[PDB]
């Protein structure tokens, strides 16, 4: 029951742009964070375990990176089925908990 | 085949109950933790319970302790959130998932989702 502190809530960009989502660890948590992408009515899915690799599968745009209490999540070139929303979680302890969330939507215009 | 498919969830009253069914399926239950994950219509994920079907260890969040319990049947490969004396704080699309296995405790696999909902 550390907390996650999830950078941005949201952010527009388009296919093709690099992107990066922030987790703040409120204590260290070590390598113990995950990401997750969902997209609405369905459930979330597995992208980034112990904070840097990769979990079957998942498209290799995708990285994870720490530095201290701090975790990254890029993506390379935003494709299409990338516009969802992203959590991270820590589960060095009990409660495991997740960041706030970041919907990654597309600009319009 | 590994998955889990969630079963349960309706429309419920205040200070109702509800039995949420987590039927494992490609794995064994008795082998795996399993976790109940909530999602309450605006917000984020907010972890509940959690269960080792071999010894029978649960443990819970705050929220839910003394209101709500987990278990386990092994045989069935089946976990259970009885929920009882639910508030209308609990609305949400209820989660199990499990931790892979030994040294990867990522939630690899989750089930679809079921929603309770808890009002008059």
């Amino acid at each position: 029951d550390i907390q996650m502190t999830q950078s941005p809530s949201s952010l527009s960009a388009s296919v093709g742009d690099r992107v990066t989502i922030t987790c703040r660890a409120s204590q260290d948590v070590n390598t113990a964070v995950a990401w997750y992408q969902q997209k609405p009515g369905k459930a979330p899915k597995l992208l980034i375990y112990s904070a840097s690799f990769l979990y079957s599968g998942v498209p290799s745009r995708f990285s994870g990176s720490r530095s201290g209490t701090d975790f990254t999540l890029t993506i390379s070139s935003l494709q299409p089925e990338d516009f969802a929303t992203y959590y991270c979680q820590q589960h060095y302890t009990t409660p495991p908990t997740f960041g706030q969330g970041t919907k990654v939507e597309i600009k319009r215009t | 085949e590994v998955q889990l498919v969630e079963s349960g969830g309706g429309l419920v009253q205040p200070g109702g109950s509800l039995r949420l069914s987590c039927a494992a399926s490609g794995f064994n239950i008795k082998d795996t933790y399993i976790h109940w994950v909530r999602q309450a219509p605006g917000k984020g994920l907010e972890w509940v319970a959690r269960i080792y079907p071999t010894n029978g260890y649960t443990r819970y969040a705050d929220s839910v302790k003394g209101r709500f319990t987990i278990s386990a049947d092994t045989s069935k490969n089946t976990a259970y959130l009885q929920m009882n004396s639910l508030r209308a704080e609990d609305t949400a699309v209820y989660y199990c998932s499990r931790w892979g296995g030994d040294g990867f405790y990522a939630m690899d696999y989750w089930g679809q989702g079921t929603l309770v909902t808890v009002s008059s």
